[PDB]
């Protein structure tokens, strides 16, 4: 579901003060500059993203600070923050496991990936580890269906997965070290048939300039 | 200046740029609605007011379709009736069975237009049941039973535009979209009592009454 | 015969990333060679080359692109002061669609040059590229490339020295597939929840920030500079009439080697599959059906998909559409009803919840699909479900409702026997079911329903 | 103009035409509903009498009344017809002229008008 | 009603006096007994009230489970 | 099935019959109305005796039985009351309705 | 026969002051007042039936959506003065408590036909 | 319940909504019967096209022709076909369901021969 009500706790409470770090500030100036001067409320989404970067999650203090900064009524900021799912309104931890479970993913074993993650971490998809160190999430299409078994950690994609390989990825993450930045145990460079390239077998690309319309 | 069009055979003349529903009202043709109101911005989210215009392939929202010269409008086509039934069927799917206990009862637009345009019976018998919604405290004047909200945004439109009280709004997305303040805040304005009249269903109600 | 595109005829060589995306590599490809003279040429020439090309929006709409950009310029365009605007729909989210990701990651400069070229055609002052948020790394890639273009001076207040002003920005959406809709997109850019507006007014008359704006897919803009350079007639040569050019064809599902390639339009399915993706896992006998285009399009049956053609027209004739050419294949091992139920769950999660038909109908469709996946239903509820789809189809504010209704209708049209077999499995195996999944001893006790499976708890 | 007392052939009490005042009007558009079906007829009903309107029985708590017209209300198709009827009966009346909504042009596109200066308010939808 | 689906005769007097009317009533007794037997033998199955809940109230098992039926019941009785 | 459909041919017959009656007494019949199986003749108060005699007594009508007589108070009309006569023709198995109007001071001719 | 107001097995009243019984009653026998109970429930504060206006038609019982007002099979309640025939809430609840078992018999027998 | 009324998948209520397809009451005044006499009927027209037809309708709807003049101008064909019967006889008071009486005599009668009460079927 989507939780659409905020209940004040001692953490994540309006009285808690949230201010942008000076670097985050300068970045906020730079991002507000892009939109017209009168329409600077259009920058709420990037500003909320900056807040969720500085602090772990999108708290009510972050929402109100952004609302004050763009002189918007906090209710508009609340509508924005609750409308978009990439805004995380509860605190999580260091790594945020996001399994894609749309049909192309399942047709290639995202149930196996899901089981592997759930066996390694007893937690349910919504829950987080008692160490807070991992947080799982079932997610819709992440836009890399060419690699049907795939997953994301915080911002990086990890694709063409295997259950026996998803466990190994997990423990490498648990130790603290990141095994690979590349999406997979290297089997392809990210879009070509596993049998290797079938087209574009030329050492140098043809210039477009050889073909001219004569229109100039 | 004033332009000309035909609605259900009749001939009705209306100022250019007006909405089709204003033309229908002027011409004596009754169109059902929920989200449209004469004093509020046009919203077009209820989809109750659909009509057929010969130029468009699909039925058009009458509250938000601007009039044009020579337009031909039919409010009584079989497609229109089927459309109203479909819209009502969908509207009542998650509506609570609260009429004996709803204060609106006997003066509820959902009742009257379901009786006039909807089907005699229902098709929704799902073992998973209906959606339910938290109740929200917005002060000692306006009692809230948000299970009944049909999401017409009249309350939001009024509170924002007319009374200048922006604490009211819609949070969440899709099925879980809830009218409220997203946190405990009173609907604080001297005109608040009017959302009681604007809310077509019993979601917002006079509390001392 | 259609297909087998020549490597020299391929639009962008960088799909495979061997050459590189550096600005110097794009110069090697020939990008930005002639921008000065293209800008110098009158906007009418750009739009008229497009009209000669027969370009249609490959985001999936198919509305003729040349005419669409024409509406941006009304006769008295000069009178309406204020900034004209252009918007690019980088928010691909259609399940199965990965083409736009390849376009932005592999060939970033072509997009920015096409943005400037189309903006010249539409006299736009600035552009906004709206990227979905999970797309982080290629948002960085694109931003790097746009920085290079600024530093070179090819994009900016002085574009190639022509005296034509253009600014190009990146806006990131955050996890809302409805924002791909052009008007939801405009709203999200403005700083509200991405709830679509009603059309009319169309984006051209009233659009971004109240200003005349146009929303276009990334790859249709991307192909534009190459189209202008190589000429309209050459582009028309590929693909059949009214379906001309070469599109990206992401292929996913139960093929032996999933792929991403570009190919002539109007190629046959069988040839496309066996040549690019090593064929269906198990061979053509082992094919249940194919979804041409993303999840929004009705599924094709095995018998008819043998002879079907990949233009808009043939797929529309067999009662489907190209969409974003995101073919998904399902073999005989896989369950079709499970897939369609997952699509219904996707649309339930993706509805913005503004208009009552979509808002209350996607959840009904999910609730019905779960019971059909277990078989916990009567066989007349199939016809009921069909009518439930028709409740949504024509009555919503935007086409997300159409997309929600369609996959289920395709399922009913092609695989009703499968549903009937699974309902027999529920009846003999578990018990006799009434409408909506109730059973003989299904009752309400102390706050819950006991006595019945209740699919999708 | 007005029928005097004692040539009315109805047989009603004289007090009805002597010291009672009726009111003629059209019902107002209810604020609670958007329907307008009740607002076209011209009602005629009697203004209340102070002493005889309603009191509370001292046994079961009921609403006692001595005004025999408290529940009566006629419907007419038109204002002139109601006037003619009241005159023919000899009833003193008052006309309450109806109020209607002043027409204004409403455009959906007006919600998205570009603003050249500072935004006066954030529309939200 | 079902006076066309049933078989019965009509007694008619000739003198128009109290005695003929008595005979008529006494024979209408018999004809009524005949009709009652025919309806006892031919009572069909199906609904007993018109099946449009906009006219007649819905059965209470619908009224307590279905939204449309509850609305129609409310309005019909108010 | 729509229950009004069973009356279509009979409604046509009643129309033909009413046309004949109007043509026969153009001095008296101000109009008729037909609804399923009930035919109404509208006449002025002075026309009542002639029209009732014609109904009772013509060979093609023979409306021998008076069924009821009543008034309906329409306070919007200038003439408040409309007097209704129902007749029955046992000869032909047919009924007819005849209307007039009156006021609180103008009488109607008695048909006793 | 005579009228009685029913309870839930938990002993909470069933009448929720929906006043449909008041609206349908062809003799205008029923008089009802209501307001928010101290615990927030919608309940009646006055429910009278004038048993000398009632025509014992049973509409009030068909109308109530929670089966709160019912008509017992009791006919033996003749009184010596009229004031005993003006039932208030307390009397009608007492009748319900007293006749609940017989009411359950009649309900078990006829509920499928309502 | 009875099929197809109880169907969950093919009955739209407006297709079986008999209350609101009720027959309107058809009021015919002397002007309308006139118009029928001169200009004929929709089933069998006796009217010219163009402006001529509309102006004929207009001047009958204004009072140009009275009912008596209408009847006088009326030919033999129209009187016999459309006021009287094709044979020239007046129409008989219509009956919805004609009842043909039969008299039962003998053993099947209710009373024996003597009594002054007969059996009609
Ligand atoms: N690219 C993707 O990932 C996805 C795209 N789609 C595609 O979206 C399509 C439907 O999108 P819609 O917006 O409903 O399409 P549509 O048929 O309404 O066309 C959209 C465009 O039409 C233009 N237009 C049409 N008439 C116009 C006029 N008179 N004046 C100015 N502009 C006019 C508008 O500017 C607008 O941008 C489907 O065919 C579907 O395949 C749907 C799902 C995913
Ligand atoms: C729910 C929904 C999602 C959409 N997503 C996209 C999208 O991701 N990318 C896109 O180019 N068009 C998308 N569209 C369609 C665009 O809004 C628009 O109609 C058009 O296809 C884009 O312009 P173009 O294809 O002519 O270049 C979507 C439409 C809907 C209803
Ligand atoms: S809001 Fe209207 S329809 Fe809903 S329970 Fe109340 S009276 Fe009934
Ligand atoms: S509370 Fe009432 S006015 Fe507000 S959205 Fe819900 S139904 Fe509409
Ligand atoms: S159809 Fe669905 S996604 Fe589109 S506006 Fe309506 S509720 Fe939102
Ligand atoms: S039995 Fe009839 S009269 Fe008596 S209370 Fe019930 S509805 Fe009213
Ligand atoms: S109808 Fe039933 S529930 Fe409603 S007020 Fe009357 S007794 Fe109470
Ligand atoms: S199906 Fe998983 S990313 Fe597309
Ligand atoms: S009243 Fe027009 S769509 Fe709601």
């Amino acid at each position: 579901h989507i939780v659409s009500v905020h209940r004040n706790t001692e953490n994540n409470n309006p009285s808690i003060p949230f201010e942008f770090s000076p670097e985050n500030m300068k970045r906020a100036e730079e991002v507000i500059a892009k939109y017209p001067p009168q329409y600077k409320k259009a920058a709420v989404m990037p500003l909320l993203d900056i807040g969720q970067r500085q602090l772990g999650y999108t708290s009510i203090s972050v929402m109100n600070y952004v609302a004050k900064l763009l002189e918007m009524p906090p209710m508009r900021v609340y509508e924005v923050a609750t409308f978009y799912t990439m805004y995380n309104r509860t605190p999580m931890g260091r790594y945020h496991l996001q399994i894609c479970t749309t049909t192309p993913c399942q047709l290639c074993g995202s149930d196996g990936i899901m089981e592997a993650v759930q066996n390694t971490l007893n937690i349910k998809p919504g829950e987080t580890t008692k160490d807070n160190l991992f947080t799982l999430s079932e997610v819709e299409c992440l836009g890399a269906c060419v690699n049907a078994p795939m997953m994301a950690i915080n911002d990086d994609y990890y694709e063409d997965l295997t259950p026996e390989g998803t466990v190994k990825l997990l423990e490498d993450c648990k130790a603290g070290k990141m095994p690979t930045p590349g999406p997979e145990n290297h089997v392809r460079r990210d879009c070509e048939p596993a049998s290797g390239q079938k087209v574009l077998l030329s050492k140098e690309p043809h210039n477009v300039a050889d073909f001219l319309q004569e229109g100039i | 200046a004033e332009i000309e069009l035909t609605i259900d055979g009749h001939k009705v003349s209306i100022e250019a740029g007006s909405a089709l529903i204003q033309a229908c009202e002027k011409a004596g043709v009754t169109v059902p609605r929920y989200c449209y109101h004469d004093k509020l911005a046009i919203a077009g989210n209820c989809r109750m007011c659909l009509v057929d215009v010969e130029r468009a392939p699909k039925p058009v929202a009458s509250c938000a379709y601007p009039v044009a010269p020579g337009m031909v409008v039919r409010t009584d086509t079989e497609r229109v009736k089927q459309a109203r039934e479909n819209v009502m069927e969908m509207m009542l799917q998650n509506h609570p069975l609260d009429c004996p206990v709803c204060d609106q009862g006997g003066e509820c637009d959902l009742q009257d237009q379901s009786m006039r345009y909807g089907r005699d019976r229902g098709r929704f018998t799902e073992i998973t049941g209906k959606r339910s919604t938290e109740d929200k405290n917005i002060g000692p004047l306006v009692k809230t039973s948000m299970n009944r909200c049909i999401h017409c945004t009249r309350c939001v439109r009024f509170a924002n535009d007319i009374a200048g009280a922006p604490e009211l709004g819609s949070s969440g997305r899709g099925n879980d979209m809830q009218i409220g303040t997203y946190l405990e805040k009173n609907l604080n304005t001297e005109l608040s009592g009017n959302v009681i009249d604007l809310c077509p269903v019993g979601a917002l109600t006079n509390k001392p009454y | 015969q259609y297909g087998g595109l020549k490597d020299q005829d391929r639009i962008f060589q960088n799909l495979y990333d061997n050459y590189g995306w550096d600005l110097a590599s794009a110069r090697k490809q020939g990008d930005w060679y002639k921008t000065k003279e293209l800008i110098l040429k009158g906007d009418t020439w750009i739009i008229d080359e497009i009209k000669k090309s027969g370009l249609r929006g490959r985001g999936g709409a198919g509305f003729p692109s040349g005419l669409k950009w024409s509406f941006m310029n009304p006769p008295g365009w000069e009178k309406n002061e204020g900034p004209r605007y252009l918007v690019v729909n980088a928010d691909e989210g259609e399940p199965g669609t990965c083409k736009d990701r390849e376009i932005m990651r592999k060939d970033p400069h072509k997009l920015v040059e096409g943005c400037l070229l189309a903006g010249r055609a539409m006299n736009a002052t600035a552009a906004y590229i709206y990227i979905r948020g999970e797309f982080y790394n290629e948002a960085a890639v694109l931003q790097t490339a746009i920085n290079e273009a600024y530093a070179a001076g090819l994009i900016g207040k002085d574009a190639c020295g022509s005296g034509y002003d253009f600014d190009v920005y990146i806006h990131r959406g955050m996890g809302a597939y409805v924002c791909g809709e052009e008007t939801s997109l405009i709203e999200s850019l403005e700083g509200k929840a991405g709830k679509p507006r009603l059309k009319p007014p169309f984006p051209a008359g009233v659009g971004l920030f109240g200003r005349p704006s146009t929303v276009t897919n990334v790859e249709t803009v991307a192909v534009a500079p190459t189209i202008l350079r190589r000429g309209g007639d050459w582009f028309a040569s590929f693909g059949r009439e009214r379906n001309s050019g070469t599109k990206l064809f992401c292929i996913s599902g139960n093929v032996n080697e999933p792929c991403t390639v570009e190919e002539e339009m109007s190629i046959p399915l069988r040839e496309l599959l066996e040549k690019h993706c090593g064929g269906i896992k198990g061979g053509w006998d082992n094919l249940l059906g194919v979804i041409p285009g993303g999840c929004s399009v009705p599924i094709l049956p095995k018998n008819i998909c043998e002879d079907v053609l990949m233009d808009f027209d043939a797929l529309k004739d067999v009662q489907s559409g190209l969409g974003t050419a995101a073919v998904i294949v399902i073999n005989k091992q896989q369950d079709v009803i499970r897939a369609i139920q997952r699509f219904a769950a996707f649309y339930k999660h993706e509805s913005c919840g503004q208009c009552t038909p979509c808002r209350e109908g996607t959840t009904w469709l999910l609730k019905a699909m779960d019971r059909f996946r277990t078989g916990q239903a009567k066989e007349r509820e199939i016809d009921m479900l069909y009518e439930l789809t028709k409740d949504i189809e024509g009555h919503t504010i935007c086409a997300l409702g159409d997309a929600a209704a369609w996959p289920i209708q395709g399922l009913i049209r092609n695989f009703r026997p499968e549903m009937e077999t699974r309902m027999k499995k529920f009846h003999d195996e578990v018990g006799a079911v009434s409408v909506g999944g109730w059973m003989k001893d299904a009752r309400v006790e102390k706050g819950k329903v006991v006595g019945a499976p209740l699919p999708g708890v | 103009d007005n029928v005097p007392a004692h040539e009315i052939v109805s047989g009603a009490p004289a007090e009805l035409s002597r010291n009672r005042v009726v009111r003629i009007y059209q019902q107002a558009k209810p604020a609670t509903q958007s329907g307008e079906y009740g607002t076209f007829a011209w009602r005629l009903d009697w203004d209340i009498v102070d002493v005889a309107n309603r009191w509370e029985n001292d046994l079961i708590g009921w609403q006692s009344s001595g005004d025999y017209m408290q529940a009566t209300q006629m419907k007419f198709t038109s204002k002139e017809s109601a006037i003619k009827f009241a005159n023919k009966q000899g009833w003193d009346f008052y006309i309450q002229e109806p109020h209607h909504r002043k027409f204004r042009v409403k455009q959906y596109a007006n919600n998205f008008v570009h603003s050249y200066g500072k935004l006066k308010h954030i529309r939200t939808k | 009603d079902a006076y066309d689906k049933v078989d019965f005769d009509v007694p008619v007097g000739m003198n128009g006096d109290c005695y003929d009317r008595y005979l008529i009533r006494m024979a209408e007794f018999r004809q009524s007994l005949r009709i009652i037997e025919q309806c006892c033998n031919d009572m069909p199955a199906g609904a007993v009230k018109v099946e449009d809940f906009k006219i007649n109230s819905p059965p209470r098992n619908l009224m307590k489970e279905d939204m449309e039926a509850l609305i129609h019941h409310f309005l019909l009785y108010t | 099935v729509n229950p009004a459909d069973r009356y279509l041919q009979h409604v046509s017959d009643l129309h033909q019959y009413a046309k004949y009656i109007m043509a026969a007494l153009p001095k008296y019949i101000q109009g008729f109305s037909v609804w399923k199986d009930e035919l109404t003749l509208h006449v002025a108060p002075s026309a009542v005796i002639p029209v009732t005699t014609f109904l009772r007594d013509n060979t093609s009508t023979q409306y021998k039985s008076i069924i009821d007589i009543t008034a309906v108070d329409y306070p919007s009309r200038e003439n408040r009351f409309e007097v209704v006569y129902n007749f029955l023709s046992v000869r032909h198995n047919s009924r007819i309705r005849l209307k007039t109007y009156a006021t609180e001071v103008t009488p109607v001719p008695s048909i006793t | 026969g005579e009228h009685a107001l029913r309870r839930y097995p938990s002993g909470e009243e069933r009448c929720i002051a929906c006043k449909l019984c008041e609206a349908i009653c062809p003799a205008l026998a029923i008089t009802i007042d209501a307001e928010e109970r101290i615990d927030g429930s919608r309940r009646t504060t006055k429910y009278d039936i004038d048993m000398t206006k009632c025509i014992y038609c049973g509409y009030c019982q068909e109308s109530c959506p929670v089966d709160a007002i019912v008509e017992t099979p009791n006919v033996e309640y003749a009184t010596e003065t009229r004031e005993e025939l003006l039932y208030n809430k307390e009397k009608l609840l007492a009748n319900g408590d007293k006749w609940e078992l017989e009411l359950q018999y009649a309900l078990d027998a006829d509920a499928p036909y309502r | 319940s009875s099929y197809p009324t109880n169907d969950i998948a093919e009955n739209p209520y407006w297709k079986r909504d008999h209350r609101r397809a009720y027959p309107q009451t058809a009021f015919f005044d002397q002007k309308t019967v006139t118009g029928l006499l001169e200009l004929g009927s929709e089933a069998t027209p006796r009217i010219a096209d163009g402006e001529a037809g509309t102006k004929a309708l207009a001047n009958i709807a204004n009072g140009g022709v009275s009912f008596t003049q209408a009847l006088g101008k009326s030919s033999k064909d129209v009187i016999y076909g459309e006021v009287l019967t094709v044979n020239g006889l007046p129409p008989v008071a219509p009956t919805l369901a004609p009842k043909q009486w039969k008299i039962i005599e003998g053993e099947a009668a209710i009373y024996p021969k003597g009594y002054p009460c007969r059996t009609f079927h």
